[PDB]
């Protein structure tokens, strides 16, 4: 009837069992991954046919957490489980982040990928099983996927780096990394610290990508075994003919219309290249697809800053390399709240808030490893004109979540101990411009925001966002970088910290190729970038004020 | 703790006719004292007037 | 000024009144339904043409209680009544199934149908009302309906059957039972019971049936009294050329295509013969719409599936009339969990979970007829993955509650008594494979994980869901449908229960025909099917195991 | 750095501090608007671009509160702000009545409007701070829109005046006015009184027209030194040539139509005369659209309405300017509810109910401004039957909401104070049919079922919806005023009370010339029409029918 296959293997201290060929036959692949009692069902589901006329690659991840697997009835009125909490959804994020690089370009197949806990052993985190379930479903699905991923959390207990620490392991530890990667490169790195070195949270993402590499071989030897046939995907042609008539009719244009300083012009000129062009080819043939042109010359304009960035040249702005955007301080904005701020870097601010209330309105959260109370808050509110946009008022997308998640892995290293500070604190930042990074801005406003709400943190503590562009042996480390860069992001990295320490750490590379020199310049280079803006900081307010409640 | 089975048949049992059961017992009737009915001809005060302008 | 058309009859010890013309004149039509002190005011709106190129019918029930109808101010944050409750949904689906299949074919206007509780006595449900205020409106309002329809609620007390049982008799009732028909043939069953003969069921619907008359008479005489003009409506003409051209075209290829016993190849087939029709036939016209050609090929299949069953050959599947897909049993499979079992009937495939908890995990209900305390929880996940598709995950539709429903109700008669089992029960089951009726795998699944957890259950129940195919005298019952024989349903029965008697049946005839000899037919073939699945299930686990929590 | 500009001035006891230029440049316009401390940041994004065949404005008002702006961290389970409550829709639609109709005709561009509290005064209401700002942020902005509004909120105390009172202020009045409007002309009114005469409501509104232009003008004032380049936007061209065409073809025969006294025929007339117009203009050129055509005859149609109700005749009903429509009352409609209504106004038709509660039924309401119990419960429920029509049920929109909150206002002067009513009580209102303004017909069924239920209220309460068409100096005021006269309206006002006073107001000023006699006039015509309901009504019910609790 059923013919299950199953893989075990060992990993740090645990064991991982993949189990599959058994549940979910209808699927595109279904499987179990177990890793000491903690399970989790993970299935993908692939269409064959791309709706016509797509242009991005629609990728889902849903993680659900069951209460069943903890064994208690849920707590909600309805007594069931109801939409993803904000712990389930920044899970989601976790599994998507490292996958979507992953599928080949042009791949526009809808592809849906679902996570269940179905058993929760309290010690292990159903996390990293659930990212493993996620690159054995995909790599056992044969949709076109680049390579199974693994995953590992780090933890820094006694000058040591710890696999996968248990949650009673985590409480002494300084560091909490989760870093994910194929078998050649690092893709995803989400870490929070106590304000460590460079040197100790870099040495962390290699040693979380050189203990991951058995998940990748079981992996591969569980698809040899039991893996479904690959699909037969290619490509759509590029139509080579189209781009090099573009190519010479507008690319000399453009290179030469960014040479131009004066931004509203250079828009000007952009624009007016453009018009020629489109039209000129639509005259000569009507066959030609407006959005087709449109993409081509976005495409051509990409290659052109990219190649001005790589070969030396000021950026859009007129910045170099290592120049940071204009800072402006402002505290006591806000003339009833407890706490308030107003940070600005380039056209980037935010307005962040502090208060400060008792013990009560701490959170109480039902997790399923414990109950959890939450004496520190952070919210993260990114209305549609921060970007001069309309649209919906309240609605925090995944993006949101995840902003607020690493601005508060930001400042949590900061925020005093419950025994010196007995008091809730509730902090809330609106994103009143953006145009580079928000959570780093969001970082910048709640430690300016703490201090002027008289909460003692043990220090200020800064972000800053950074991306590295390469081709071949040659890259170029950006700072501070803009909402229109975001192409030229090969490494994109947010660092947030002290002045004598990183708080937490985000990293995303795309491309293959970043070794640990590499990530040791670009970390310096950062490390530079948040002193200054700690520096700049400094001047508007350097202690807490003695305004407790 | 495990239990397969083949695709078999499963054939319909044989039929036996029940005898008829015979009962006593006599339903208490419903005691219901109310207006019963919901609509407006139940209302208790009932006003109307013709389209017409004030006084 | 307003001058309201009353009827009142007697129906069983309560008197039923009908009021129409007065309230909501701008609806199509309107009735004001009392029996006793329970008032239901049910309101029809039909749309009066059709939206352009429509192909299924729209209709919408909505089924509201208002807190007001029992004299309270409701008790949630708000103090007003939100979103639909589960009764209110499961009411609302009761009111749709028997109304749903007597709107004639091709009649696709837009209907809506809202029955809103307005006063409640405490011992009337207010469900049967609602019943008889849809079948009042949808006959007054003049839109295509064939027929009155008639509900009533059938107990089993002292080895008598009880119409219309109150809420104090429904205690001392092995019985609960729905019957709704018109005045020629039944057409939607559904029941609980407390293991009962299918003699016993049986004589439930035919009491239900020659009770609901009295209602339907009335029901006539106030259409034949206020009834508004019947609508002009008229089928849209077939195009007998082109189904003709189609049959001439296609009908023997795929006559010849369902005698082959593969699955794939016959579908693969299938498809070659669907894409070479299509092609010729638009090589002959291109006028002829795509979809069209589409749904005509679907037909001739369908004709062609009923034709070769109705014969006597064996189905789309190879099995005969009386056979039942292959078994397979797995209990304890998920780590941490009281109770778990995975229950596959062929391609459906159920994993079903059984959490234990304390008096205080129950559930309070504050329903419009009292507050209750259920001990005993079911829950229903259906997600998109056990059809192999892409979609919307964690909203339970109204379909999912229907079958949640009906699978609690096949195990509750089974449960043990608060003195036995003093604890509450939250039963989870996650359809991981739909190609059949996966609310019966569920029964069968809940009563694996119910004796895995310990619970001490009265005896095993399983579940069975059949259909009945009729042309003429000739019938044929086919035990455990697919997914893919909907169609060949004219009667859909699942019955569910123990080695002893039925504890659930649900019914939905949309044929004229079925008299007593068939159903008894019917229910002994089921009966033949759920002792084979019990017996097979009885070989894994044969009683509860101890446990407790 | 950033420099702000801030023009502070008096506004009564209060200083108004309008800041610009330093927070969220990346919109169209934003203003930080703080009056004494209570603090509001308002934003308009407008797009630049109209959508392709848009026929509607689209304008959307967001209001949200900020708990911070109090200094407190929300008590919700998840201790973040979330959906906006009703007090917020309720300010944001304030805000959107008098902004709405001030851009010009033919405008259809995008705009949204967001009002954010950020800091609160507990004395110090936020709404009327949001509005100055809304209105600053729209003059600076540059988007076409005539004129600044002022906002002022005006109260009775001592029999004087008093200009935006403070809560405390607010406890002792027996008046809560709320009046904007632009330099020339008021715009929009909201009140609620403790039964005071028209002159007295009148005085109000002439009190806070005049003390509201320190506020324009001071917006003019900060426009002039920061107010953004006026956008260039011109209406698109009307198209006299085809208004020319079909004037000739229908307007006369529409005209002639129009002096048929019966319904059914003359809207069939005139279907017809819209076919054959819309037949031989589609034939004789394809080009036509037939939407624009349809849109056409519509507007004639409305021109020809407005022509025959200024010249004197008949109105759509036969019926003439001071006509109201006929009146069914009947009280004791259901049989379990505590008091119960059916009031009948033509063909606007409601059933409204009251319960009676203890304490414990009294909604807790946790505001910025304080926490608050409200014993008074009144919800409004408008389903899609009203109106012949089908829809969604149970999804309140913002129109429903401002109509609950009207017929609230109206019956809330008239309740009985908590020592010789010490319980809570909820009146619900159902509208069956809206031919008209359900919402005081909401009024008059409260006041009927508070009577039924035995609540010792202080008088009967019924509303009235009146009209004003003006043109040049000839103006008709029109009591009773249908649906589908809205576009009669030059004025549009619903006035509530008793036979003493007015207990709500409400107007809607659309057009410049509306003098305060000719408010005095259409005000004396409004309490006859009240007077004579309420004469109805009493024949009916006369005194509270003493009932249980």
């Amino acid at each position: 009837m059923l013919n299950p296959i199953v893989r075990k293997f060992q990993y740090g201290q645990h064991t991982v069992t993949l189990e599959t060929g058994m549940m979910a036959r209808q699927a595109t692949a279904a499987v179990m991954v177990s890793m000491d009692d903690t399970a989790v069902f993970v299935t993908v589901v692939g269409q064959k046919k791309a709706k016509p006329g797509q242009d991005f690659f629609p990728l889902t991840v849903n993680y659900q957490e069951r209460t069943y697997a903890a064994g208690r009835i849920p707590g909600s009125f309805f007594r069931r489980e109801g939409r993803p909490s904000e712990g389930e959804t920044l899970i989601a994020r976790l599994i998507d982040r490292p996958i979507r690089p992953l599928f080949p370009e042009g791949f526009v197949n809808e592809v849906q990928v679902i996570a269940t806990v179905v058993s929760v052993n309290p010690q292990v985190n159903p996390d990293i099983v659930a990212m493993i379930g996620a690159s054995a479903a995909l790599s056992l699905s044969g949709i076109p996927f680049n390579g199974p991923i693994g995953a590992a959390r780090v933890g820094y207990i006694n000058d040591q780096y710890v696999l996968n620490p248990t949650q009673d392991e985590l409480k002494e530890s300084k560091l909490d990394l989760v870093v994910a990667g194929t078998e050649a490169a690092v893709l995803m790195v989400e870490s929070e610290a106590q304000l460590l070195s460079e040197d100790q949270m870099l040495g962390a993402v290699v040693f979380g990508h050189e203990q991951q590499q058995v998940v990748i071989q079981n992996i591969n030897e569980l698809v040899k075994e039991a893996g479904k046939p690959r699909w037969d995907w290619q490509p759509e042609p590029v139509n080579e003919a189209l781009n090099a008539r573009v190519a010479a009719l507008a690319e000399a244009r453009l290179s030469d219309a960014y040479r131009i300083t004066d931004k509203q012009e250079r828009y000007a000129q952009v624009d007016v290249i453009k018009s020629e062009t489109i039209a000129t080819l639509l005259a000569e043939d009507e066959t030609l697809d407006e959005n087709e042109l449109g993409e081509i010359l976005h495409a051509i304009e990409k290659n052109v800053v990219r190649s001005r960035v790589l070969a030396g040249e000021p950026r859009i702005d007129g910045r170099e390399k290592d120049m940071i955007r204009g800072l402006d301080v402002r505290t006591g904005v806000l003339p009833r709240t407890h706490g308030s701020a107003l940070f600005t870097r380039g056209e980037t601010q935010a307005l962040v808030t502090a208060t400060l209330g008792t013990a009560r309105d701490a959170q109480v959260l039902d997790e399923l490893m414990g109950e959890r109370t939450d004496t520190f808050l952070f919210h993260y509110n990114f209305p549609p004109y921060s970007v001069g946009e309309t649209g919906m008022v309240g609605s925090p997308k995944r993006r949101e979540i995840g902003h607020g998640r690493l601005a508060k892995r930001g400042v949590l290293a900061v925020m005093p101990d419950m025994d010196k500070f007995p008091y809730t604190v509730r902090v809330v930042s609106e994103i009143t411009e953006s145009n580079g990074s928000s959570s780093m801005a969001s970082v910048c406003g709640a430690s300016l925001a703490l201090m002027d709400a008289g909460v003692p943190i043990k220090a200020a503590v800064a972000g800053i966002a950074m991306g590295l562009v390469k081709e071949g042996d040659n890259y170029v480390v950006l700072s501070d970088i803009l909402g229109d860069e975001d192409h030229l992001g090969d490494m994109d990295f947010k660092v947030a910290g002290s002045r004598d320490g990183i708080s937490a750490l985000q990293m995303d590379i795309k491309i293959e190729g970043i070794t640990k020199e590499i990530m040791q310049v670009a970390l310096n280079q950062a490390k530079g970038a948040r002193l200054h803006i700690l520096g700049v900081m400094e001047q508007a307010i350097n202690a807490p004020r003695g305004d407790i409640s | 703790n495990h239990a397969t089975a083949p695709m078999t048949r499963a054939p319909a049992p044989e039929y036996v006719p029940e005898a008829p059961r015979h009962s006593d017992w006599q339903r208490p009737t419903f005691a219901f004292e109310g207006k019963g009915a919901a609509g407006g001809h139940t209302a208790t005060h009932h006003a109307s007037a013709a389209p017409a302008r004030p006084q």
